[PDB]
């Protein structure tokens, strides 16, 4: 409900979130994995067909986004249960491995490497995106199958339906 | 002098986190609260 | 199942907050419930340490963490304020402190040696009795 | 609520293997995820009782 | 009653402790025979 905000500042104990974090730099607050997706899909009429706009706009819900990403790099799960309440992020991770029955112990004894193999692999994610074509089907055949509705119905008001003409004016 | 105006929607409060890497926010104090919460459970029957 | 017969861990599911119980009511075509959830209240900033050595070995908290107003050093619950005296009981040892990146300096009580303290100031004031025969 | 606003135990259910935290990300008339995961490396055996 | 339990010596962290304190306890006494 309330709309947080990250300090410009990026020590974050070495761990690079430049990908996800929102660039100021384009016009819209979006970030450098989030402009692809919407580059990936490739997205009034005559008959009475209309179609309205959103409550949101595109722009608008890319608020929400960085708020949500903004209160778990610095609270972690806190924001959601009440009072934001701030901690380092060298230490969320410590309280992260403790889910899972590991020792918060090997995270500060291993946090360079740990810290690397974050690192690595949301570099992998940008270009998997961009390579295969195969990635975003769900999302490209919600928008496929509404126009393909759309379109048949249109298509429909030439069948002649038993008549001898389908215009209903020279009828 | 109440009328009907148009403006742009509000998201919320905007509010900063003071983030440090030497800092947390401890409570100490807490509080009790209830929430309802409803749900349709059946619809009326029909036989025609 | 969940929020009535038991206590939910899933966030978000059994009313906005740390859930504790719930109470059902009856309604036409519906049904009502009462999530009772706990919530933390205003709070107090502080400075903290991601670990602790005393004598090298580094120390980290058994449950909890590390906190201080700026003076002494205390480890307390995540979710409620209360300092209390760093002991042996309360962190274990795993290495040295030459790795750990933040680490600051303090020295850590025992609860074995009090005893041992009070017997050591016994048990020299019996040698001392000692010597009179 | 449950992948991203906490840590799941629940299996499979926030990423292949044990799970450690999450990321949001717009889409065109959708949402994507980053399920961040914990998944053990090679193994030895080893004798017990 | 328990099955494929194996036999070993444990580790009493506690004795070190009251054992030297004894051990120097031991010395202590003998310290006190000389004067």
């Amino acid at each position: 409900k309330q709309i947080y905000k990250t300090p410009p500042i990026k020590d974050f104990g070495g761990f690079n979130f430049s990908q996800i974090l929102p660039d100021p730099s384009k016009p819209s607050k979006r970030s450098f994995i989030e402009d692809l997706l919407f580059n990936k899909v490739t997205l009034q009429k005559f008959n009475g067909l209309n179609v309205l706009p959103p409550l949101l706009t595109d722009e608008m819900i890319a608020q929400y986004t960085s708020a949500l990403l903004a209160g778990t790099i610095t609270s972690g799960w806190t924001f959601g249960a009440g009072p934001a309440l701030q901690i380092p992020f060298p230490m969320q991770m410590a309280y992260r491995f403790n889910g899972i029955g590991v020792t918060q112990n090997v995270l500060y004894e291993n946090q360079k490497l740990i810290a690397n193999q974050f690192n690595s692999a949301i570099g992998k994610i940008q270009d998997s995106l961009s390579s295969t074509p195969s990635a975003l089907g769900k999302l490209q055949d919600v928008v496929n199958q509404n126009a393909q509705a759309l379109n048949t119905l249109v298509k429909q008001l030439s069948s002649n339906f038993g008549a001898i003409s389908s215009v209903l004016n020279d009828i | 002098s109440q009328s009907i105006i148009a403006y742009t929607m509000s998201l919320g409060a905007e509010n900063s986190v003071a983030y440090s890497n030497n800092s947390i926010a401890i409570p100490i104090n807490f509080t009790i609260s209830v929430t309802t919460e409803i749900l349709p459970v059946s619809m009326t029957k029909t036989s025609v | 199942s969940e929020c009535v017969l038991g206590q939910s861990k899933r966030v978000d599911f059994c009313g906005k907050g740390y859930h504790l119980m719930s109470f059902p009511q009856s309604a036409p075509h519906g049904v009502v419930f009462l999530h009772v959830t706990y919530v933390p209240a205003q709070e107090k900033n502080f400075t903290t340490a991601p670990a602790i050595c005393h004598d090298g070995k580094a120390h980290f908290p058994r449950e909890g963490v590390f906190v201080s107003n700026g003076t002494h050093w205390f480890v307390t619950q995540r979710n409620f304020y209360e300092p209390q005296i760093i002991t042996t009981d309360n962190t274990f040892v795993s290495g040295n402190c030459d790795v750990v990146i933040g680490i600051v300096n303090n020295t850590v009580y025992d609860p074995l040696q009090p005893e041992l303290d009070s017997f050591k100031e016994e048990l020299d004031k019996y040698f001392k009795n000692h010597t009179s025969p």
